[PDB]
Parts: C-alpha cells; structure tokens; sequence
RNA sequence: CCGAGCGCGGGAACAACCGAGACCGCCAGCUAAGGCCCCCAAGUCUGGGCUAAGUGGUAAAGGAUGUGGCGCCGCGAAGACA
RNA sequence: GGGGAGGUUUGGCACCUCGAUGUCGGCUCGUCGCAUCCUGGGGCUGAAGAAGGUCCCAAGGGUUGGGCUGUUCGCCCAUUAA
RNA sequence: CGGAAGGGAUAACCGCUGAAAGCAUCUAAGCGGGAAGCCCGCCCCAAGAUGAGGCCUCCCACGGCGUCAAGCCGGUAAGGAC
C-alpha cells in the first residue's frame, strides 16, 4: 500500500500530578507522550502529542543525595559567567523549573522539539487555568 | 510513667507530662505505641540501620519522657578572679574575663536561676536544649587557660606552665 | 523610604558652624502625587511624581487629568519613588530634614565616543622611544592560538557620558522650600537642568 | 599528626569511630590528632 | 586489519577496537556485534545477590568498629562483656 | 626505602607547519589554576600574654618605587598589612 | 561618594542530645556555633525574558468585493512621519 499520514487530529489535553513522584521518572513519562508515541499514529515531524499540565511539582521525590548534591548550571556569555545551583535551591525558588528542565532535555533538540516543550505547562500549586478537558491520569 | 501522659501521633511521639508537653518526633520503623503503662518499640530486623535507630529512638523517648519529669539540674561553677554574675529579673548578667557586661537570656523551654555570681544553676526542662545553653555558656567563656580561670561543668583543670613554658 | 523629584543646578561652599562646604543646589519643587501602584494589580506599592508646571496645549491626551483627579502634569512629565506611598497630598521638598545623608538618582550628562585611556583609563604610552602611531592605542586586547576567542566586555574604546545612577551618602544641611530647593554635600551628576531624585539613606537600611 | 594518611591507633585513648567519611584519631593530648586530608 | 574496505553498524564523536565482503531495485524476514528508562529503533522483562558514595562516571603504595557474607579459638546460666 | 600526583623546568619522540606559526625580556591588555604571600578562620604546640612554629578551610580583593645587568634567573636599597 | 551596615545556607573546626557497641562519641536521625568566602541586601543594562510581561489611560468598530471560511481595500480616529 503506503504507510498512512494521520491528518489534523484535534489535541487532547491531558494533567497528571506529581507530589511524591520520581523527577527523571515522572519526566521519562512525561515525554513519550509530548511527542506521538502513545498513540498508534505517532508521526516525527508533525507535534500532535497531548498537551501536559502538571500540578503541584513543588513536591516532586528525588532519591539520593540529589537534594543537597544534584547541580544545576548556567553559563553567562561573560568570563566566569558560571552559575550553578542546586536542587535544593531550585525548589525554594520557582521550583516548577525543575520537571521542565528535566523533560526539555528529554525531547528532541530541532524546532519542534521545542515546540513540545510548550505543549508543557508546570505549576508549583497545584491548580490550572482549567482550559477543558484535561483526564487527570496516573 | 506514672503521673505522666504519653501518647503517640503518626510518626511524632507527642509526651505530656505534669510539666509541660513536649514533641519526640522519631522514625516510624518499629513499634511505638503507648501500652500497659510504659511504651515499648520493636525493630523491624535485626539489621543495621535497624538496631541503630532503635537503640537511639528507645533510648529518645526514654529520655524525653523524664524531659517532663524534672531533668533540670545542671549548672555552671565559674572560677577566676574577676568573674561575677547578677541575674536582674528576666536577664542573666555578667562581666567575667571580659570587659564588657553579658546578657544571657532565657530561650522556650527551659529556664535561668542564679544563686550568686561564683556558681550559676540553671533549671531546664529540656535535656537536648538545655545541655545547647550549658556547652554555650561554657564557650562565651572557654576556660582552662592553661591553668584555670573560667567557667566549668563539673570540669578539671589541665595543668601546664604560667611564666614558664615558654623556651 | 521616603523620596521627592529634582532639577540640577550649582554647587557652591557655605561654611556651617566653623567649616567650609560644597553644595549641590537642587529644585524639588511640587510633584503631582498622581496615584499608587499596588501589589495586587502590580506587585509592589509606588507612587507616580510629576513636577515643574508649564504643559499646556503641547502635552495633552490621556493626560491622567483623567487618572483620578486631574490636576494637569508639570513639564517634566513624571516617575515613580519605589517602595513608597505619602499621604496623597502632592507632596514638595521639605519632605525631608536639614542635617540626613540620603540617596540620589541623575542622568550623567553625555560625552560621546571617547578614548581608551580616557573611558576607562589604559597606559597606552609610546611618546618618542615608541611609535608616532599607537598613542592612544590598547596596545593590546587577546591570546596566541588558545583560547584566541575574543572575550565580550574585553573593556573598549567606545561611548562614554550619556548614562543614569543612583548614589549614596549625601548630606544636606540646607533647604529652601521658600522658592523650592534642596542644597547638599554636592556631587550631583548631569547637566544644569536634568534628571535628579532624592530617595532615602541605606547606611543600615 | 595532623593531616597524614597514618591514622593508626596511636595512645591508646586515640579512636577511630569513623565520623564524616575521613578518620580522625582522637585522643586527649591533642598533639595527637591525625587525620585523613 | 588498513593501504587498495575513509563502502556498512557499534563504539558520544573515533584508517585499522568487535560484526561483516557493498552488481542493482523492494515499503519482507533469520541473524552479527553491540543492545533496549527515556535520545534513538526494539524488556521501567522475569528471577536473585550487592551497593548508599555518584562508587557507576578511569591512579597506587598503604590505611580504616565502612557494610554484608565465609570461617577459626576462646569466654556462657558453674553466671561471663561492660 | 618504596608509592604518587603535577606536564611549570630540563631530556627523549618528530607528526599538521619547508606553497612561514617571526625566537629573549619590557610596553600594554589581561586572564584561568591553588600546592595561598597579605587579609578571615580554626585546629595544635618543646604555645603565659606579645609574636612565632605548623595543618587543613577559604580567590573576595590585593600583591610597590627604584640602582646595576640587553637579560626572565639575580643582587641591592627605601618601603608594605604583604 | 562607594567597597560596606544586615538576613540565610555552608568550609575545615568546635559543641548539644544519642545509638548500635548496657560504658563512649561532634553522627549514621534531630538541634546549634562557624569565614572577607557561597545567596541576597548595593549599581547599570535588561520582556527578542519570541512567556515577548503588567499598570495608567486613548481612539474606536463597516467604510468597499468575501453572506457562510480567512483575505482585502480607499479615506478617517487617538495619534505619528517629513
């Protein structure tokens, strides 16, 4: 025959939790389903993979000694332009950072890949602008 | 405990006693529960971490069960020449081996009482906050000096040389 | 957090109880207290301060004759003292006291592209012994063949003059709110009627 | 002593009950402190 | 083995490290090494030991009541270790 | 007497550079590193206090002017909290 | 005039309460002290911060083909340009 093309299929929306959940984990799942994976038309280069509110990712779990050890780092242009910071720190302030960091590295790098990511809305709450639907999953 | 009033909520194991209440929140692998009359704890296993934490946990709430049975006494016996103290009301005043005067001031839970100047006593009712002041009253004023002058638990002093020493 | 707008002018060395002193000679003048921002609708309180009365035809519009009781704005516009609500009368000079060091906003007055030795002060050198050319040279700016990268910010030979700044540590003895000044320790940057606004000390604030 | 990869039991009041990751030897005398730097 | 196999995968990238001789077209399947949580395509497979430091994510002499397993001589209800 | 980092010196190897990358210090602009000289810190002493000896912590900032030598290496003065 | 004054986490280091290990302990749970050092409190840039933030207003709709779905199209509005 000759593979089928899905045509433009309406964006289901979809908000999951977070609170007491794995970061990486929580994220590993998060972005197979950014992209069409999950569905049984995925396609790469179109972005037809559910929009994912997440809520209250001010408290998501991390094992180890990440709390105090896991480095997050940030390069200014300028000459000793290094900042790191730490998860601990990450959290206190504007922590919904955190997941989206995690998951945007776990998407492909070109422009839609990018795209997805804002197909992506965190909050450190919970609470959404509850837009309509959104099945709540698990 | 006899007329006290134990009690154990989630994780924290709250002790009321004729003296006050306070919280003993420790780790919830084993068995706190109040029963009988006295508590009692077991450990999960006999593994590691597991006989740690039971020892120190039993031993916790043992403690601070007598936390609300008087465990005041403890006091300091300051030596040296120029060293006096004055509790005025609510504040602990002192010019020791230093030149300006000291308050000390009481913090939540436990409680000052000076009978003079030479040999302060203190009634805490808080055997893990009260030894905090005691150790840091002791270090505003380190003693030993290498002879004496200074501030001192039950502490000994440990010799060695004044004008000498010194080759 | 207490604040007030200003023009610039003089600097004088009036000599207060035995010494001799430089003063700066500001006019504050009355500054419309047309409303608050507040940290609902905002996130932070500030108030908007007018000035110096003179807009006419020129100026009009939305005016804020509109905002909530009109009054009609200065000449000089308006801004905002941040971190800080008066009363809600339009406030003058004498917002402050004679004798307190406090904080200053101004518009550096402007110079242009201007030299290396002169923006940020090199060496440069080469009189006589050196070269006729490199007097006013950088001499020089990078690496070999590592890194080789020119770094950004590598200190240049470019605009100077035309910035704005805030300062501390100002102290002022004397006022005249009978014709509406603001005389002080002086240093005041810009030119002889620009930008300046007196806001509240930080010694341990 | 101080800081040297020896952290034997020297006078025997000297204890290694490993704290912090990095053995100390602790005694009375404390000219007598190794320690693992 | 390359060179003349800088043709094909792995290995992040990587003439010669492992697979494997490219006539050509197919929108089929066994398989090689490597390999499966996600890049990036296939087991958050199943079953069981260990580890608690990022060891993993490149070093030694040597050191240490680290933490678990395997064992040898005592002391023990005659009363021990503290 | 062994073991080792460090890749600054001084030796070895000779591949991109023989269709060029111009070697010594100084001018001048820095800039990365800590095994840190001043400054903070605490440990400790064959430490009375005054200074010192020493080991870890810690680049935040700082670290002079000259005489002679082409001279980095160097000696010398006048100094510095250095 | 400025470096700072101050809040909080930390360094090695000192201590509290305490277990395994009936004794001990600054330690593996919990509390506390701890540095010019880390983060703010300082000063400029800064929403190309393609999240293109938000406030205070301002003017206001059809005027000509598309009925439906978006285009478009001349003069006006607050304004703005020469």
């Amino acid at each position: 025959m000759k593979t089928y093309v899905p045509k433009q299929v309406e964006p289901r929306w979809v908000l999951i939790d977070a609170e007491g959940k794995t970061l990486g984990r929580l994220a590993t799942k998060i972005a197979t389903l950014l992209r069409g994976k999950h569905r049984p038309d995925w396609t790469p280069n179109v972005a037809m993979g559910d929009f994912v509110v997440v809520v209250n990712a001010d408290k998501i779990r991390v094992t180890g000694k990440k709390l105090e050890q896991k480095i997050y780092t940030r390069y200014s242009g300028y000459p000793g332009g290094l900042k790191k910071i730490p998860l601990e720190k990450m959290l206190a302030t504007h922590p919904e950072r955190v997941l989206e960091h995690a998951v945007k590295g776990m998407l492909p790098k070109g422009p839609l890949g990018r795209r997805l990511f804002k197909r992506l809305k965190v909050y450190a709450g919970p609470d959404h602008p509850h837009q309509a639907q959104r099945p709540e999953k698990l | 405990p006899k007329g006290v009033s134990v009690e154990v909520a989630p994780g924290r194991v709250k002790v009321k006693g004729p003296k006050g209440e306070l919280e003993v929140p420790v780790s919830p692998e084993m068995r706190v529960v109040v029963e009988e009359g006295v508590v009692r704890v077991e450990r999960p296993s006999d593994e590691r971490r597991h006989k740690s934490l039971h020892g120190l946990t039993r031993t916790l709430i043992a403690n601070a069960v007598k936390g609300v049975s008087e465990g005041y006494s403890k006091e300091l016996l300051i030596k040296g020449i120029g060293y006096r103290a004055r509790l005025v009301g609510r504040a602990l005043e002192l010019t020791v081996g230093f030149s300006h005067p000291v308050v000390v001031e009481p913090p939540e839970g436990i409680t000052f009482e000076v009978p003079e100047p030479t040999r302060v006593r203190v009634s805490g009712i808080d055997k893990q906050k009260v030894g905090q002041v005691a150790a840091n009253i002791r270090a505003i004023r380190k003693p030993s000096a290498y002879h004496e002058k200074g501030i001192y638990y039950a502490g000994e002093p440990v010799r060695l040389k004044p004008g000498k020493a010194g080759a | 957090m207490k604040g007030i707008l200003g023009v610039k002018v003089g600097m004088t060395r009036i000599f207060r109880d035995d010494r001799a002193v430089p003063v700066t000679v500001i006019l504050a003048g009355p500054c419309p207290v047309v409303q608050r921002r507040t940290p609902e609708k905002d996130g932070y309180t500030a108030v908007q301060l007018g000035f110096l009365p003179q807009n006419p035809k020129r100026v009009n519009r939305p005016l804020k004759g509109h905002f909530a009781k009109a009054g009609v704005e200065p000449v000089r516009i308006l801004r905002e003292i941040r971190d800080f609500n008066p009363e809600g009368d339009t406030v003058t000079v004498e917002i402050f006291k004679p004798g307190e060091r406090v904080d200053v906003t101004g518009t550096s007055k402007g110079r242009g592209f201007a030299g290396v030795m002169k923006r940020w002060n090199f060496a440069g050198g080469p009189d006589s012994h050196g070269a006729h050319k490199i007097h006013r040279h950088p001499g020089s700016i990078g690496n070999r063949k590592t890194p080789g990268r020119v770094y950004k910010g590598k200190k240049m030979a470019g605009h100077y003059g035309a910035e704005r700044v805030t300062v501390m540590n100002l102290e002022v003895v004397d006022v005249i709110p009978e014709e509406n000044l603001l005389l002080v320790k002086g240093a005041v940057p810009g030119p002889n009627g620009g930008l300046v606004i007196v806001r509240e000390t930080k010694k341990a604030a | 002593m101080k800081v040297r990869a020896s952290v034997k039991r020297i006078c025997d009041k000297c204890k290694v009950i490993r704290r912090h990751g990095r053995v100390y030897v602790i005694c009375e005398n404390p000219k007598h402190k190794q320690r693992q730097g």
